[PDB]
């Protein structure tokens, strides 16, 4: 599992 | 990210391979067709 | 009179002139001038060297190094002081740090072998002007001599609560007689009109007392001639052992009591009745707590 | 830079001296280099 | 950066948004901004061609670069003045592609004329200034037109300096910063797209949007006007005279190798050796020092000539000239100052050829209170008001009050000769001691002219040695009111001409 | 940090900090700061510390004046912390005022 | 976000010289 | 980088100094040593 | 002037800060009558000379700064204050020699 | 040399330069020794004696 | 803090043979500390009368912390006939000190015309002296040097 | 005359000689931190036409470089331009350091 910030390109 | 493997006696004999995150792809997405290879990186739209 | 030669750092230059005479029949055997100097001031060493080493030799020698635990001192060794006429010498003192509310410097001349014969005088450059009145800098300086209340939105309940706290041991309603403003501490002679409560100091109606205030609080107090005021303070705020002077400390309150003829205006009727009710409540009912 | 302990090796039948080398890595601006040195040995004749 | 030099041509294409997205007030802001830009550009008296294309859903051309009248300031100003906001009511959409294609059509028509192979077209540089919010909603992407523009001029890496596209959005209107940045050209070390609030900020930014560094000819008056420049850049003509390691009197460069200074600085010195004139230098902040080979003193100057009559000091004919032993290499830090009664002053004022300095005097000093400036000790610029006409009569009367220095009546005819100008009245500054000779100049049409030099006064506000910067203020009760004076250059024309007839060209 | 020898209590004195730049053709961009001290109310109150960004010309020096009014007696420390930009220099000088 | 993030409290990025 | 460096040149008469500043990583890049023109080469030239 | 009288006249021209006419200053000279005479003559000469210079070449309305002359003095004294020496310790080498 | 005693001192180098009149140097020490030689004539004499 | 000012000495001798005393001397002097150090010296150690190049002097200035000085130096030469200094007025020069070092030349013609003597050999034995005054370019600091 | 230059904190970028267009490559700028204070910086590459960056182009990566150490940051890039590009990588530290 990897944690991202201000990257996830899925809205809502 | 990347991962290379050199040959000890002749380092010029290498092999470089790209690998991706545990769920993403190994190469950047790109819309390529004949001469044009328009980029397709960013966000994907929603069904409003 | 003229800048002439001035050090680069020096902000201004002034000339200090000293004249001394011996009142006795014969000249003093040997005398010494101890000159204590104000903040940021340094003498012009060229002038002193010219006075001493020169052919004229007005002064035997000068010494700028001492203990001087309080302030920088200069010691001048005079061979003799002439009784017939005044002996005068002058030299230039330069200031390097600009200063406001500067305290006076002292000059003391004494005979070395008999220290009984000494004379002391004080010199200070010739209302007061400050250099830092801003939103917060003007408040830390004026944070003393007063209570945190701004004397503009005083409520009856707050005044009653802060009036006779167990720390407070006296509350007075007095009138100002005269203002004796001085260089370091201002004297305010308060004529006592009525004492609401009494503490360790005994006073009578119509008697006079004197209050001493720091110079930095002159503008904050902004007291006026022939006006009424109300002050309450601590038990240890008495300075006299005779004089019975009082000191305006951090727990001393000052409210300008409006005049009787001015109590009928819109800006003073809202406060005259409150002050009267407060005074009557503490005179008769006393302090509930 | 590879620097031998001595610029020669004594192959006299009586004895053979020690073979020791010092390898130093240095950035161009002076600071030392952190890394792993992989060294290989062999014989080489005047022919090549 | 819009390059400035004497070789080549500069085709300026001013595009103004005329769509629904800009209101009438915003269009007035754009129009006055374009007027200011076109006025400033012509001040350098260079070869410039300006084309105005206000654009909307369709492109409308107001003035053509191909037209031979593009090299006239007044014609372009009038053509821009006749612009109308309601001319695009039928189509109120923003069509950037229409404007860019109109500019391309103009450029192609110019290219066909005169021949592409000719060097005259090759030496032409281009500058497109677009005043818009950037929201172009139809006509096509601006990138296609921009690439077409680059390809017609074959703008490669080597020729990257031959095309500059700006995008300035000025006014209350909302501006998309990303779109404006994309519209502007992309260069490594400069900004090409700006967002502003009013016209003064645009004047400052446009002052930064040029570079006169490549210009080195002997032009007078031209100088910086941005507030973010060094004090010497704003007044390049300011030079100083140093007798012996001291900073005594100021001056003004009037030519390549001449300086004009007050004559009471050289009171007791005839050994021009050890005298150095400090001149500003582009590299060092302390300037380059020159040697004087000939100092000329006005023969009519004598301070104590009227001593017996009651005039302790009389400052008539207080003027001197200096000739540096080396030619000053004109740069961005040292340029001459325009003197009146000469051809160059006439050219800088855009006056007719058959002018005479009798007209110059009225043109430059018409008002009863003419604003003027002089340079302070630290290099800053202060403001004064030269008073002429009947207002001058009251001025000299104040001198009669100062009877402590001259006990006589000292009316205007006696002490204050007509060669002197008023100053220091009401909200006016006074020179300190050490600013004698500094030019008292004035600005007209973005060019500086010299109309006198400081001579004397009645109060020194630098008496207190607080710093070289702190200046005292005269109390309102100070018994002699401050009333300064300056030698008037116009009255000294007979002396000027015979000493500088060859160097300059007087009317 | 330039200070007077001794400043009397309740005297308004303008101590200063002189920053010297010794680079031949470089301009430092320092961020001077005055640490709060309970003894005297500096321009830096307890809530917000006072910081100034000053640029020193090459081969020159710049003086940052500060105003402190002492309301306590004895010896107290006056400290200014300066951090240079892109030069790593974090020199700060502390002195004792009587 | 395993650790903290110092966003928008960094240098202006305009005062950092570019080496080319 | 970007600093100003004061370079002093001194001779015994008027001379045409031929200056040149060279990177040092070039020597590391080069497979074989290529010594420059020093006084040894000049002395060999004179006595040849 | 002779060598021994040079010091007597050199201090006769510099002006003391008390603004004393040299007739009164001569009373303080503890030397021979020759020194008093030389002092008085030099002081009167330089007083008249400098009064004439300040009357002629100084103007109150000039707006030009007064000329300044480099002192170009004599008797220059060389430096005599240098930082104190440190590292006043002795050691014995005892490691095994190579 | 092994077992030796070394003594140090640090100077400003502004006073070292002006000390050219006399410094503690090995040459000075050996000159002081050379000033006490038994024979003084450089290299020859009139006879063998 | 209060000692005799002059040249002090240190005497050392073995107890057995007090006839041999070894001495080293130092100075006490008085506290002096200029703003910066300036050194004035000619290239040669003398002056040759028939040397048309004149006497060249190299003025050097540097701060107390190492960095150089950029300013202006005023230099004036002067003959010295034993103990009388016939200062030369025409030899006063102003030179710029850049990088921290300057240079000034006294022409032979100036020196010959200063003493109004037609014979050049008459100046033998009359030593010269140089006085220099260095003024900083930033402020008003001034120091003086002589040789 | 040897004359060395140094920064004590810098970015080192070493591009290959040339790269075929449309072929993915990886940039590995390395931060060198020779200061005595442990640091933390944010590194991002400025977007430009012709480069198909990852995430869009404006994103930045947080990376911390200990005292006297180095750290690389990988940036996958597929150059879709025609002739050449000019790519810039910016590393910006904190206001504390
Ligand atoms: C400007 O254009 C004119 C008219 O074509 C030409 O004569 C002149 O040489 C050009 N250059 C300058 C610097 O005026
Ligand atoms: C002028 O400089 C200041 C900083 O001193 C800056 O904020 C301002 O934007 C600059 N003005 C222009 C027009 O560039
Ligand atoms: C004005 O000054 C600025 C700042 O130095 C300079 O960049 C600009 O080119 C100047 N503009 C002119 C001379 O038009
Ligand atoms: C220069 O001096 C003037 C004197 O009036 C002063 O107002 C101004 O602030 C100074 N400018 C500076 C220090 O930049
Ligand atoms: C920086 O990082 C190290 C671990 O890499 C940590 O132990 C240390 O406390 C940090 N701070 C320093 C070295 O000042």
């Amino acid at each position: 599992h990897v944690e991202y910030t201000m990257e996830a390109n899925e809205d809502y | 990210a990347s991962a290379t493997l050199y040959d000890y006696y002749n380092p010029e004999r290498r092999c470089s391979v790209f690998y991706g995150a545990p769920s993403k792809s190994r190469l950047l997405a790109t819309l390529c067709s004949a001469e044009v290879c328009q980029c397709a990186e960013g966000k994907c739209p929603r069904q409003r | 009179p003229e800048t002439e030669k001035r050090p680069q750092d020096a902000k201004n230059t002034m000339i200090l002139e000293i004249c001394t005479r011996y009142r006795g029949d014969q000249d003093a055997t040997m005398s010494i001038l101890d000159i204590s100097m104000m903040t940021g001031f340094a003498p012009d060493t060229d002038d002193l060297k010219q006075l001493a080493n020169g052919v004229d030799r007005y002064i035997s020698k000068y010494e700028l190094d001492k203990a001087f635990s309080d302030r920088n001192t200069l010691i001048i060794y005079l061979d003799k002081v002439s009784h017939s006429e005044d002996d005068c010498l002058a030299f230039k003192v330069h200031q390097y740090f600009n200063v406001e509310l500067i305290q006076p410097g002292a000059v003391k001349v004494y005979a070395y072998y008999n220290l009984e014969e000494s004379c002391t005088r004080f010199y200070h450059p010739e209302g007061k002007l400050n250099k830092l009145c801003r939103d917060e800098l003007c408040r830390c300086a004026e944070e003393n001599c007063f209570i945190q209340k701004s004397d503009d939105k005083v409520t009856l309940e707050e005044r009653l609560d802060k009036a006779c706290e167990p720390g407070v041991d006296y509350v007075y309603k007095t009138r100002l007689v005269k203002v004796q403003l001085s260089n370091d501490f201002d004297e305010y002679i308060m004529a006592i009109e009525q004492t609401i409560k009494s503490g360790s100091d005994e006073v009578q109606v119509g008697q006079q007392r004197t209050f001493i205030s720091p110079i930095k609080c002159r503008e904050a107090l902004k007291l006026e001639e022939k006006k009424h005021y109300l002050m309450w303070g601590l038990s240890s705020d008495f300075w006299g052992e005779p004089n019975l002077s009082y000191i305006i400390g951090k727990d001393t309150w000052v409210e300008h009591w409006p005049e009787e003829d001015e109590c009928q205006d819109e800006e003073n009727q809202k406060q005259c009745q409150d002050l009267g009710a407060f005074t009557e409540s503490m005179v008769v009912f006393g302090c509930p707590n | 830079k590879i620097t031998p302990g001595k610029p020669y090796i004594l192959t006299v039948p009586g004895h053979l001296d020690e073979m020791q080398l010092d390898i130093q890595a240095r950035y161009i601006y002076g600071k030392p280099v952190q890394g792993v040195a992989y060294v290989r040995f062999g014989l080489l004749d005047e022919d090549g | 950066k819009i390059q400035i030099q004497r070789s080549g041509h500069l085709n300026l294409y001013l595009l103004l948004d005329c769509s629904q997205s800009v209101s009438e007030n915003d269009f007035l802001i754009f129009k006055e901004s374009a007027s200011l830009m076109v006025d400033r550009i012509f001040s350098f008296e260079i070869n410039v061609s300006v084309a105005i294309i206000t654009f909307a859903s369709e492109p409308k051309v107001l003035m053509s670069v191909l037209n031979d009248n593009s090299r006239d300031m007044t014609e372009v100003i009038s053509s821009l003045e006749n612009a109308n906001y309601k001319d695009h009511e039928n189509g109120t959409g923003t069509n950037t592609y229409a404007a860019l294609n109109s500019v391309y059509l103009m450029m192609n028509n110019q290219m066909r004329l005169l021949g592409m192979e000719t060097m005259a077209w090759q030496e032409i540089r281009h500058a497109i200034i677009l005043l818009t919010d950037g929201k172009s909603n139809m006509g096509g992407s601006p990138k296609t037109a921009v690439d077409h523009i680059r390809e017609i001029l074959n703008i490669n890496q080597k020729r990257n300096d031959y095309l500059d596209i700006y995008a300035i959005g000025v006014g209350k209107l909302d501006v998309d910063w990303r779109e404006l940045n994309e519209l502007g050209s992309k260069k490594d070390g400069e900004r090409h797209a700006f967002i502003l609030q009013d016209t003064k900020a645009l004047h400052q930014v446009f002052e930064h949007m040029l570079d006169v560094s490549k210009l080195t000819d002997t032009i007078c008056g031209v100088g910086n006007m941005s507030a973010n420049a060094s004090d010497q850049e704003r007044t390049p003509w300011h030079v100083t005279i140093k007798p012996k390691s001291q900073e005594t009197c100021r001056g003004a460069l009037i030519s390549d190798q001449w300086v004009l200074t007050a004559a009471h600085c050289f009171r007791d010195g005839n050994d021009h050796s050890l005298w150095r004139v400090n001149v500003g230098d582009p590299k060092s902040q302390w300037g380059k020092e020159f040697l004087i080979e000939k100092a000329v003193i006005s023969p009519g100057f004598d301070v104590f000539a009227k001593k017996n009559q009651g005039i302790l000091e009389f400052y008539g004919d207080d003027i001197a000239l200096l000739k540096l032993a080396q030619k000053v290499k004109m740069s961005t830090h040292a340029r001459p100052i325009c003197l009146p009664c000469t051809m160059e002053a006439n050219l800088a004022l855009r006056r007719p050829q058959g002018s005479t300095c009798r007209d110059h005097e009225n043109e430059l000093l018409n008002k009863q209170s003419v604003p003027a400036h002089f340079v302070a000790l630290n290099g800053s610029k202060l403001n004064i008001n030269l008073k002429m006409g009947v207002e001058w009569t009251s001025c000299a009367e104040v001198v009669s009050q100062e009877k402590t220095m001259f006990p006589n009546l000292t009316d205007v005819r006696e002490v204050v000769t007509d060669q002197f100008l008023c100053s220091g009245t009401q909200e006016d500054e006074s020179p300190c001691k050490g600013e004698a000779g500094g030019a008292v100049f004035l600005e007209r049409r973005f060019r500086f002219f010299q109309v006198g030099l400081v001579s004397w006064g009645l109060y020194n506000p630098c008496l207190g040695s607080a710093d070289k910067n702190s200046r005292k203020r005269a109390p309102r009760s100070k018994v002699p009111p401050p009333r300064d004076f300056h030698i008037n250059l116009f009255r000294m024309q007979p002396w000027l001409r015979q000493h500088l007839g060859d160097v300059l060209n007087f009317l | 940090l330039r200070l007077p020898y001794s400043v009397v209590r309740n005297e308004q004195v303008e101590i200063r900090a002189v920053l010297y730049n010794y680079r031949q053709n470089q301009e430092l961009k320092v961020r001077v700061e005055l640490l709060h001290n309970p003894a005297f109310c500096s321009l830096a109150t307890t809530k917000r510390r006072h910081q100034q960004t000053v640029t020193i010309p090459p081969k020159s020096s710049l003086s940052v004046p500060y105003v402190i009014v002492p309301l306590k007696t004895g010896l107290q420390e006056v400290e200014v912390k300066a951090a240079v930009y892109h030069h790593f220099i974090s020199d700060g000088v502390r002195k004792s005022l009587k | 976000a395993l650790e903290i993030l110092q966003e928008e409290d960094l240098i202006d990025e305009d005062d950092i010289p570019v080496r080319s | 980088n970007g600093e100003s460096v004061k370079l002093h040149l001194e001779t015994d008469s008027l001379a045409l100094v031929a200056l040149g500043a060279l990177d040092t990583a070039l020597y590391a890049a080069g497979s074989k040593s290529h010594k420059p023109l020093n006084m040894g080469k000049v002395f060999e030239a004179m006595n040849s | 002037y002779p060598k021994e009288l040079r010091k007597c006249c050199e201090d006769g021209m510099r002006e003391n800060p008390m603004r004393f006419s040299c007739q009164r200053r001569t009373r303080f000279i503890s030397l021979g009558e020759a020194c008093k005479k030389v002092f008085l003559d030099c002081c009167n000469y330089i007083t008249e000379l400098r009064r004439q210079h300040a009357r002629a070449s100084h103007l109150g309305l000039a707006r030009s700064n007064l000329d300044e002359d480099i002192i170009a003095e004599e008797n220059i004294v060389s430096r005599s204050e240098f930082p104190e020496s440190w590292l006043w310790n002795v050691e014995d080498l005892k490691e095994p020699p190579k | 040399d092994h077992g030796a005693r070394v003594v140090l001192v640090a100077v400003d180098k502004g006073v070292f330069v002006l000390n050219k009149k006399n410094k503690l140097t090995q040459s000075k020490i050996w000159d002081v020794v050379e000033k006490a030689d038994i024979g003084c004539t450089p290299g020859s004499g009139k006879d063998y004696a | 803090e209060l000692v005799n000012m002059g040249q002090w000495k240190i005497r050392a001798y073995y107890e057995n043979s007090p006839q041999q005393v070894f001495s080293t001397e130092f100075e006490v002097k008085e506290y002096v500390l200029p703003s910066f150090e300036v050194i004035v010296e000619p290239t040669e150690k003398f002056y040759y009368i028939y040397n048309e190049k004149g006497l060249e002097v190299t003025i050097t200035a540097r701060f107390l912390y190492g960095k150089k000085v950029e300013g202006t130096a005023f230099v004036i030469f002067g003959i010295q006939d034993g103990e009388q200094r016939i200062s030369l007025p025409e030899s006063l020069k102003r030179i710029p000190i850049e990088d921290g070092s300057g240079e000034v030349v006294l022409s032979r013609k100036v020196l010959l015309d200063g003493v109004q003597n037609l014979r050049a050999e008459d100046l033998v034995g009359k030593s010269l002296y140089v006085s220099a005054t260095v003024i900083l370019h930033s402020g008003s600091d001034m120091v003086q040097a002589e040789r | 005359v040897q004359l060395r230059v140094f920064r004590e904190f810098h970015l080192h970028l070493r591009l290959p000689m040339s790269v075929r267009r449309f072929e993915q490559l990886e940039l590995r700028p390395v931060l060198y931190n020779y200061l005595d204070k442990n640091l933390t910086v944010s590194v991002h590459v400025s977007p430009v036409e012709g480069l198909c960056l990852a995430g869009g182009g404006g994103l930045a990566q947080q990376v911390l470089v200990p005292a006297g150490s180095a750290r690389p940051v990988a940036f996958s890039v597929v150059p879709t331009a025609a002739a050449a590009v000019s790519l810039k990588v910016v590393a910006r530290g904190s206001f504390e350091f």
